[PDB]
RNA sequence: CCUGACUGCGAGGCCUGCAAGCCGAGCAGGGGCGAAAGCCGGGCCUAGUGAACCGGUGGUCCCGUGUGGAAGGGCCAUCG
RNA sequence: UUGGCUCUUGGUCGCGCCUGCGUAGGAUAGGUGGGAGCCUGUGAACCCCCGCCUCCGGGUGGGGGGGAGGCGCCGGUGAA
RNA sequence: GCGGGGGGAACCUGGGGAACUGAAACAUCUCAGUACCCAGAGGAGAGGAAAGAGAAAUCGACUCCCUGAGUAGCGGCGAGC
RNA sequence: GCCCGGAUAGCUCAGUCGGUAGAGCAGGGGAUUGAAAAUCCCCGUGUCCUUGGUUCGAUUCCGAGUCCGGGCACCA
């Protein structure tokens, strides 16, 4: 609705973490990288609403 | 009433009630017509689905070798000890490249294709507009893709039995003639439909095994019983 | 007990909590009613060796001039 | 050129009736960056936000009213 | 509590083979898939009534007039 | 020929059953199954031999006193119960 | 947030439930009409939702999304 929004990020699947980064113009591009806790750092990702 | 058939005084031995069990109902597509050749033994089968989403097909095969040496025409491409597996374990059409070459201008006699590892990029890419969507590509779960080409070629003519799911869900398999044991017949019928449970695709549910029958190609036909 | 049955005996009490749900999928019932109500039977009836009535309930009425009939 | 618009933490404090509010070196984790020191746990700063409660989803696998499951709840995240 | 009976229809899913016209296609072949052919009690597929149902033949089916054929394959046109 | 018939300070059981207030307003809730109305029995009443209790292959009619415990708990998870 | 239904021509809209894409209005072109209207005739705008898919292919059928359209459901 708002152009921001809120979106939750996943690594790949299993379990992830979190946080924004809102939405606006730049369409549905959304990669990131990000370090969890399945594992240690590792890769993580993005992904998920 | 009466209906324009011959096949109706061929139609007093063509009783379907009962699916019946299979060693009889064998017994039943053996008691067919008897005139050109063995009377021409042809399991099919079918289930419920849902075909357009694309996600629910299989179409695969294993080994079953039998006396049965003619079914499922498959090219067996290979380059060397393989084409030596191919041409002695029995297939009745196998070629190379060259081969390929007479389908690239236009040729066509045999039901799939099988081959070697080291060719497979050339029948999985030059022949897309030759083979289609019509399962003519070789398919690791279908028996044909890797080394393993040479084994499964003897059940062509011995026991070859496979699969084949698409737009409209039949699928089909070899057996056996009508001169056949029924030891081996309903065996062969019992570890296809044990193959039946072993290629069930899993997002449709229900009474899946909804059908399963046996036209003889160019005649009379008999629903075997998919279960004893 | 003039509302009563006869075979069985029956008149009952009752309040009436009307108000929303939606437990199970969301959030929890709005809820404000402590009406009480009636809840209640019914009547009618036969005849003996003739001559009679009956007044009786439903259910038991199935089974009441079975009964009765059965003398 | 990437993601440190990181998890785990926090000595010490500013303010302050309470709850808030805000700044933090330094250590482990595992990274980004330059060759190296050294930097980086959001934005040059001071507004852009809300306690609880009851629920929503995804995990954890913690409990699971005889024993085993499960419903159900808790704890993690996180939304109305 | 409250019955009968009659007439109805609408729906539901199979069943009865009761159907399949882009185009080309010895033709109006849904497809999948099967493999190179199956009957004569009408000994006929020649026509000879009628019918099924039609956006033509049609595909389909009872009548026989009975005199060993008829269609497919191969072919071949096809996206099969 | 039997019996009921009514009357009782308080107590009891059943059939009905309320608001002020309490929540610093207020309906869910509480005051409260209270007060009170009526029916009924008695010198006591009901309760009462387990289609229980609940975790021990244990207990063993019920009521009453203690403690359990203001815990387990239920709640505009607020009052409070 | 659930089920629905919707991105076909200038407009609003056909849509064999897979081989063709067009209808009233709308323009303009032209004719006669007293003149404007009205008459009547005629050439035009396209992946047919962006996309795949099953199939031989795609307005058509699967679907992911999409976004609008309506309705429902909303005890913090």
């Amino acid at each position: 609705r708002i152009k921001l929004l809120l979106e939750c990020t996943e690594c790949k699947r299993r379990n992830y973490a979190t946080e924004k980064n809102k939405r606006n113009t730049p369409n549905k591009l959304e990669l990131r990288k990000y370090c969890p806790w399945c594992r240690k750092h590792t890769v993580h990702r993005e992904v998920k609403i | 009433p009466k209906h324009g058939k011959r096949y109706r005084a061929l139609l007093e031995k063509v009783d379907p009630n009962k699916i019946y069990t299979i060693d009889e109902a064998a017994h039943l597509v053996k008691e067919l017509a008897t005139a050109k050749f063995d009377e021409t033994v042809e399991v099919h089968a079918k289930l419920g689905i849902d075909p357009r989403r694309s996600d629910q097909n299989v179409r695969g095969t294993v080994s079953l070798p039998h006396g049965l040496g003619k079914q499922v025409r498959v090219l067996a491409i290979a380059k060397g000890e393989k084409i030596k597996e191919a041409e002695e374990a029995g297939a009745d059409y196998v070629g190379g490249e060259e081969i390929i070459q007479k389908i690239l201008d236009g040729w066509m006699d045999f039901d799939a294709v099988v081959a070697t590892p080291d060719v497979m990029g050339a029948v999985g890419s030059k022949l897309g507009r030759i083979l289609g969507p019509r399962g003519l590509l070789p398919n690791p779960k279908a028996g044909t893709v890797g080394f393993n080409i040479g084994e499964i070629i003897r059940e062509i003519k011995a026991g070859r039995i496979e699969f084949r799911n698409d737009k409209t869900g039949a699928i089909h398999a070899p057996v056996g003639k009508a001169s056949f044991p029924p030891e081996k017949l309903a065996d062969n019928i019992r570890a296809f439909i044990r193959a039946l449970e072993a290629h069930k695709p899993e997002g449709a549910k229900g009474t899946f095994l909804r059908s399963v029958y046996v036209t003889t190609t160019m005649g009379p036909s008999v629903r075997i019983n998919p279960h004893s | 007990m003039k509302e009563g049955i006869h075979p069985k005996l029956v008149p009952a009490r009752i309040i009436c909590g009307c108000g929303n749900v939606i437990e199970t999928y969301s959030t929890k019932p709005e809820i404000y009613v402590e009406v009480c109500s009636k809840c209640h039977p019914f009547y009618t009836g036969q005849q003996r060796f003739v001559d009679t009535e009956g007044r009786v309930e439903r259910f038991q009425r199935r089974y009441g001039d079975s009964y009765r009939k059965g003398r």
